[PDB]
């Protein structure tokens, strides 16, 4: 299993991961996924129990949640990966990533509906179940709410941080796993789900399909960052109230630990991970 | 200590704020009597479901960013 950047597929590969997503969707499979994800962002917190996001599990959590619906997609088409969106690079609304033949662009400025592209409302193939804003279709605003995506240079100054994350393990911690997150410091992750707005700025963000490829660039970046860091590892390692220490398992599966996560290989490769 | 209560109109809509599946919430927030979910943050910040990734500095600032989000629609219970 190869997870390519999206600038970089085929068209054949575009329209297969396309109908693949969509037959999730029009199986009632995929919006479970948003469901699950919307629970996890309003029961994560600082002060208590947390487990997807603000601790050191959002990225072995994350990284799972992909794969779970990776093999969904694989389920439907057996050739389907996730590709990746490098933000830092493909950082334009005239990216291909948002043209009509894979994601559609950016929403008009009224209500911001999503108007090209398979996602479209107006295809009829893609309604908004999950959702907080009682409105039924699509939304973007690329850009509309903050000004630029991450560039190389930020993501790089991110990279070089050596711990993995830090007491108090939360959106206040310094380290690698909130500035990746992006609660402290430039902001990665949180800046570019504000980037895209629509659902992906609220806690169903995985209603757009764009969800999958933003966690799987910052999925890859915590394998850079393991290359950069080679002597560096998951923490915390045990005895920690409310988050999950490395041997602890996660939930909702419960099955699996983010020990079980720390090496991607076991899943998957990417089609460039620079070596140390 | 929780911050105070509040009820104002805000572009058309009404926006309470008070002290009070999901988590614990030590606060509630209601758009037009619907109740929105909301969070503080370690550093005293808070967001919104529908503004989750966006640290705003007070939820009165979280319930307006989510009348802003919703550009009329009503909100949908959690
Ligand atoms: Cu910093
Ligand atoms: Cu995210
Ligand atoms: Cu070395």
């Amino acid at each position: 299993t190869v997870r390519k950047n999206q600038a970089t597929l085929t068209a054949d590969e575009k329209r297969r991961f396309v109908a693949a997503v969509l037959e999730l969707k029009r199986s009632g499979r995929y919006d479970e996924f948003v469901r699950t994800h919307n629970e996890f962002i309003m029961s994560d917190t600082d002060s208590g129990e947390r487990t997807g996001h603000r601790s050191p599990s959002f990225l072995p959590w994350h990284r799972r949640f992909l794969l779970d619906f990776e093999q969904a997609l694989q389920s439907v088409d057996s050739s389907v990966t996730l590709p990746y969106w490098d933000w830092s690079a493909d950082r334009t609304v005239r990216a291909s990533l948002w043209a009509p033949d894979f994601l559609g662009g950016t929403g008009r400025s009224t209500d911001g509906r999503v108007m090209d592209g398979p996602f479209a409302a107006s295809t009829g193939n893609w309604p908004i179940n999950v959702r907080v804003d009682s409105r039924t279709y699509l939304r973007r605003s690329l850009g509309g709410s903050v000004a630029e995506l991450p560039t190389r240079a930020e993501v790089e100054s991110v990279l070089a941080i050596s711990a993995y994350d830090l007491p108090p393990y939360n959106s206040a911690s310094e380290g690698f796993r909130n500035h990746l997150e992006g609660w402290r410091g430039v902001n990665l992750h949180n800046r570019v789900h504000v980037w895209v707005g629509g659902q992906m700025a609220t806690g169903v963000s995985p209603n757009d399909p764009v969800f999958w490829l933003h966690h799987a660039y910052v999925d890859k970046l915590w394998a850079e960052w393991q290359r950069r860091h080679p002597d560096s590892a998951y923490v915390p390692t045990g005895g920690t109230p409310d988050v999950v220490d490395l041997n602890e398992t996660m939930k909702p599966w419960n099955t699996v630990r983010p020990a079980d996560l720390l090496d991607h290989t076991a899943y998957y490769t990417f089609d460039a991970l620079e070596h140390h | 200590a929780a911050p105070e209560s509040f009820d104002e109109v805000y572009k058309g809509r009404r926006i309470q704020g008070r002290p009070a599946h999901e988590h614990g919430g030590g606060y509630e927030v209601f758009v037009d009597g619907v109740q929105l979910h909301v969070m503080r943050n370690a550093d005293g910040s808070w967001i919104s479901v529908v503004s989750h990734y966006d640290p705003v500095p007070t939820p009165r600032a979280a319930a307006r960013a989510a009348v802003d989000e919703l550009q009329g629609a009503p909100l949908l219970p959690f």
